[PDB]
RNA sequence: UCGGAGUACAAAAAACCCUCCGAGUGAUUUUAAUCUAGACAAACCAGUCAAAAUAACCAUAACAUCACUUAUUGAUCCAAAAUUUUGAUCAACGGAACAAGUUACCCUAGGGAUAACAGCGCAAUCCUGUUCUAGAGUUCCUAUCGACAAUAGGGUUUACGACCUCGAUGUUGGAUCAGGACACCCAAAUGGUGCAACCGCUAUUAAAGGUUCGUUUGUUCAACGAUUAAAGUCCUACGUGAUCUGAG
RNA sequence: GCCUAACGAGCCUGGUGAUAGCUGGUUGUCCGAGAAAGAAUUUUAGUUCAACCUUAAAAAUACCCCAAAAACCCUAAAUUCCAAUGUAUUUUUAAGAGAUAGUCUAAAAAGGUACAGCUUUUUAGAAACGGAUACAACCUUGACUAGAGAGUAAAAUCUUAAUACUACCAUAGUAGGCCUAAAAGCAGCCAUCAAUUGAGAAAGCGUUAAAGCUCAACAAAUUCACCAACAUAAUCCCAAAAACUAAU
RNA sequence: GAUUACCCCUUCUACCUUUUGCAUAAUGGUUUAACCAGAAAAAAUCUAACAAAGAGAACUUUAGCUAGAUACCCCGAAACCAG
């Protein structure tokens, strides 16, 4: 899960953009989602989301 | 509840490699802006629609140009998701008295000092 | 305050014991 | 034949809508001019103490100006001909 | 359309913006005295000074 | 009605027939004055603090204290007392000076802002299939079943919500006519069996046709008699009163 | 009950233009700005204040707002306060009415079934003549008039629909001790040594107990082999169709 | 919107009232003519006369007094009382 998230080939991720606030993105997204990083919805845990 | 979002200061912190991708000086920062809107201030709350209207920004798609001290910069990094900058390039240099009635601000972000001469 | 570096500056209570008071139902010794 | 139950957009059961790669590329293509965004932002001509002040004689003289015209508010003059150019109603050819 | 492709070679997005077929006076007299300016170019030459 | 803690995590404010504690006063003596800058709080009425100055007394003396100390309380008018002052579970606690029941004999103005019937939302309840095997099955998990649990879907029941209609969407059962679904009662094809045959149990596939007549109850339901290849489940404004019935 | 076709109390006239917080109606053109609810109330179908807003007027500061600063056990997003700067707003005075019956989306909570197009509060957003086929609340959008000009924004068919595992070969101590009616690798207890190049006092099946079958070890021989399977609804399915001529 | 051409084509969910929200299957109207519904000047703002005074008596006055102009609907109950 942390070579997964090394050698991601993807310029944006989840956590790039949530922190700095692109887009506006943070009207839609919840305040805990800037420490979950996309990876958990609810109590659902995907593991397979860099 | 719903708030303002605070950027934090690693953000702003330019690799190595984002001086050559978009052209920027390593050195000397650039001295003006060239700020032009994009988005709505509709559907995006109060604060953000003072801000668009204190910076001049009222109509889309029109050039604005401010400095680039941190009293300006401060606001627009409020709303950098709302408007595009672009430096400000001066191949001739500054406009003397004599050629203010000629310049054009090209696309690309220079301005022409002398536009369709004779 | 909480944002503070000057925070909890005033902390005292885990410098002396808790001194559980003699309750009159509780009062009792405990060893 | 199949229904979404209630309005298709509100409520705990949706429309099943998906993202398309039209809508994908929209996305990008903003996060790409905003990722410029923070770049020229990210290193001022001037610091913080450079700029005390260096343009307050402006400030301060718009505002005067503000007041300046926003004291001026008073009923205008008054004159003669507005007065005397009523009875030009009934100029005749004699 | 193609707005991308004229932004590249440095003409304006649109081609109305501050090209050659905008600025030029659109008629002249036959005798080949000008012509009174347009509003619109001198109202466009009062934003840019 | 009034106070404290959480909901209300860090200035203030902030709701519910929300979750927990209280108050409608006692004990004591230090019996706590007059006058005035400036402020907190607040729709209003109310509530709070307070330097300087004056008097009281160590002769240049003002916070009554304790019980989570925070709440321990009531406006005018009016009445009584010396003129100083006092007076309400006015608790419906911003308080009408003094007033209960019933209406299916009911009337009027309105509301789908608000209920019963119907639709819709949702799936607690209900229904259908699968995953997991401890065990029941003499031995043997899965021929037939399967506790403690997992998961997906149907929208028939009773609820929940009060979203369309109260200048009207007529409400149970039957009679007539039936349209549809398959989670099939019979008819046809087939796998398994603790299937020898017969009679059965169980699973897959198929909806063109069919699914009785009577005693009691207004009955749907249920019990009982006779029979049938079988007397299916459910939707349709729990179909159908500008087609009928009115027993309830 | 009946008292002249309506009697829970006749009809007619007068009081009478009875009075309704309740329903309905409210008549020329154009232009400017433009509000969703805090507090009391026989009050929540209404009023009177505050906030906000309109018209006129006076004045100087208003928003953004860095460092410093705001609690004691643990505690997020973040608020309060404030110079610069960017920008023209704000306060005060004089006149005022409307509104005080709210809907959804995202976020922090509470009641409920971690149910509702459900309900109670706080922060933010919206109520396109474009887009999501239709669509109050989601996304793009600074709403003027005329043109048979142009550049762009949101945005139009969403993925996988997956699992073959097949040679050959079995002989010693020895019914190991114990145990039991009988316990021969195979109720249980205990030990787990040992013949043969090779084979566990036994991995599974089986027997009342034995016998027997199979799997580990011989040799032979060498594509690869963890895991990924999930039923249905009622009037008639639902744009038609298409795997490559060059797409930021 | 157009068009050589009435349709054929393309684009548009009647109007008021009442609501958080109505093409709604919520209300009202067959259509026509006539008739049918905002009214008051205490404080105020605008204009003017005269001004420490104004007004054709009686009053108001520490820039005020006198005069003008600018204002607040219609239909409907069940009932109550007297003759
Ligand atoms: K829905
Ligand atoms: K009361
Ligand atoms: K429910
Ligand atoms: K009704
Ligand atoms: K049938
Ligand atoms: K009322
Ligand atoms: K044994
Ligand atoms: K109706
Ligand atoms: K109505
Ligand atoms: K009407
Ligand atoms: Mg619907
Ligand atoms: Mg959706
Ligand atoms: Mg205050
Ligand atoms: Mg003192
Ligand atoms: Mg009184
Ligand atoms: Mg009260
Ligand atoms: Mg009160
Ligand atoms: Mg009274
Ligand atoms: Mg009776
Ligand atoms: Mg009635
Ligand atoms: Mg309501
Ligand atoms: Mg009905
Ligand atoms: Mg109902
Ligand atoms: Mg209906
Ligand atoms: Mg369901
Ligand atoms: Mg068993
Ligand atoms: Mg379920
Ligand atoms: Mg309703
Ligand atoms: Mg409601
Ligand atoms: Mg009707
Ligand atoms: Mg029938
Ligand atoms: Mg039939
Ligand atoms: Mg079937
Ligand atoms: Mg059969
Ligand atoms: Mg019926
Ligand atoms: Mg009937
Ligand atoms: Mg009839
Ligand atoms: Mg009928
Ligand atoms: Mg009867
Ligand atoms: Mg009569
Ligand atoms: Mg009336
Ligand atoms: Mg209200
Ligand atoms: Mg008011
Ligand atoms: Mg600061
Ligand atoms: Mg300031
Ligand atoms: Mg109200
Ligand atoms: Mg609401
Ligand atoms: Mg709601
Ligand atoms: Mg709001
Ligand atoms: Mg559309
Ligand atoms: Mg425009
Ligand atoms: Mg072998
Ligand atoms: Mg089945
Ligand atoms: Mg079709
Ligand atoms: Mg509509
Ligand atoms: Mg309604
Ligand atoms: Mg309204
Ligand atoms: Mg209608
Ligand atoms: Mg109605
Ligand atoms: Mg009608
Ligand atoms: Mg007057
Ligand atoms: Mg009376
Ligand atoms: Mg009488």
């Amino acid at each position: 899960q942390e070579e997964r998230e090394r050698n991601n080939q993807n310029p944006w991720t989840f956590e790039r953009i949530a922190t700095a606030n692109m887009l506006g993105i943070r009207k839609v997204l919840s305040p805990y989602d800037l420490t979950h990083k996309g990876r958990y919805w609810g109590k659902f845990y995907t593991p397979e989301r860099v | 509840k719903f708030t303002r979002s605070r950027i934090p200061d690693k953000v702003f912190q330019p690799s190595p490699e984002d001086h050559e991708k978009y052209g920027g000086d390593p050195q000397y920062p650039h001295k003006l802006h060239i700020v032009t809107r994009i988005k709505s201030t509709k559907r995006r709350p109060y604060w953000e629609k003072d801000i668009i209207k204190m910076l001049g920004l009222e109509k889309a798609h029109t050039p604005q140009v401010h400095k680039n001290i941190p009293s300006v910069n401060a606001k627009l990094k409020v709303v950098k998701h709302l408007i595009r900058i672009k430096p400000l390039k001066l191949p001739q240099g500054l406009p003397t008295e004599e050629d203010m009635a000629n310049t054009c601000l090209k696309s690309n972000g220079e301005l022409v000092v002398r536009w369709l001469l004779n | 305050y909480r944002s503070k570096p000057t925070h909890g500056i005033g902390r005292y209570k885990h410098l002396v014991k808790a001194q559980e008071p003699k309750k009159k139902k509780g009062k009792v010794e405990v060893r | 034949r199949n229904r979404i139950p209630g309005r298709q957009w509100i409520g705990k059961h949706r429309r099943p809508r998906p993202v398309s790669a039209q809508a994908k590329q929209n996305m990008i293509r903003r996060l790409e001019t905003e990722a410029e965004n923070q770049y020229w932002l990210s290193r001022p001509f001037l610091t913080a103490e450079q700029e005390r002040g260096h343009a307050a004689v402006r400030r301060a003289a718009a505002f005067q100006a503000l007041k300046a015209a926003q004291a001026a508010r008073f009923p205008a003059h008054r004159r003669l001909e507005e007065q005397l150019g009523h009875l030009l109603v009934t100029r005749k050819w004699s | 359309a193609g707005s991308q492709w004229r932004l590249q070679q440095g003409f304006a997005a649109n081609p109305s913006g501050y090209g050659p077929l905008t600025e030029l006076p659109d008629w002249s007299y036959a005798d080949g005295r000008p012509a009174p300016p347009m509003k619109g170019q001198l109202r466009r030459k009062a934003q840019r000074e």
